[PDB]
């Protein structure tokens, strides 16, 4: 529901959602996007 | 042309455009994880045309 949206707000008002009380398996994040840039800084994507 | 190598390996495969950027040591993706993983300590060249 953060990648299936239709109206990702403009950068002047960046919509910000809080993710808590759940289990994160980022394979869904992987298969919902033909990625162009996955630059992570604090944590490496592989063991995420 | 100024180097002497013991053994040279030439792995060849045709693949999509973005997976060209995918192929690199310490990378990830549908191809980099289940199809062709380069070793992190890769000492060599990759070529795409
Ligand atoms: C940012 O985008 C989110 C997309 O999931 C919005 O979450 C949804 O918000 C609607 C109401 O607009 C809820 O009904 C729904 O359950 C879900 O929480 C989120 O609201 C949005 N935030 C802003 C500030 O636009
Ligand atoms: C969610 O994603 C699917 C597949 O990309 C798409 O068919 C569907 O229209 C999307 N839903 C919304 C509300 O954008």
């Amino acid at each position: 529901e953060v990648f299936n949206a239709t109206r990702f707000a403009s950068v002047y008002a960046w919509n910000r959602t809080r993710i808590s009380n759940c289990v994160a398996d980022y394979s869904v994040l992987y298969n919902f996007a033909p990625f162009f840039a996955f630059k992570c800084y604090g944590v490496s994507p592989t063991k995420l | 042309n100024d180097l002497c190598f013991t053994n040279v390996y030439a792995d060849s495969f045709v693949i999509k455009g973005n997976e060209v950027s995918q192929i690199a040591p310490g990378q990830t993706g549908n191809i980099a994880d289940y199809n062709y993983k380069l070793p992190d300590d890769f000492t060599g060249c990759v070529i795409a045309w």
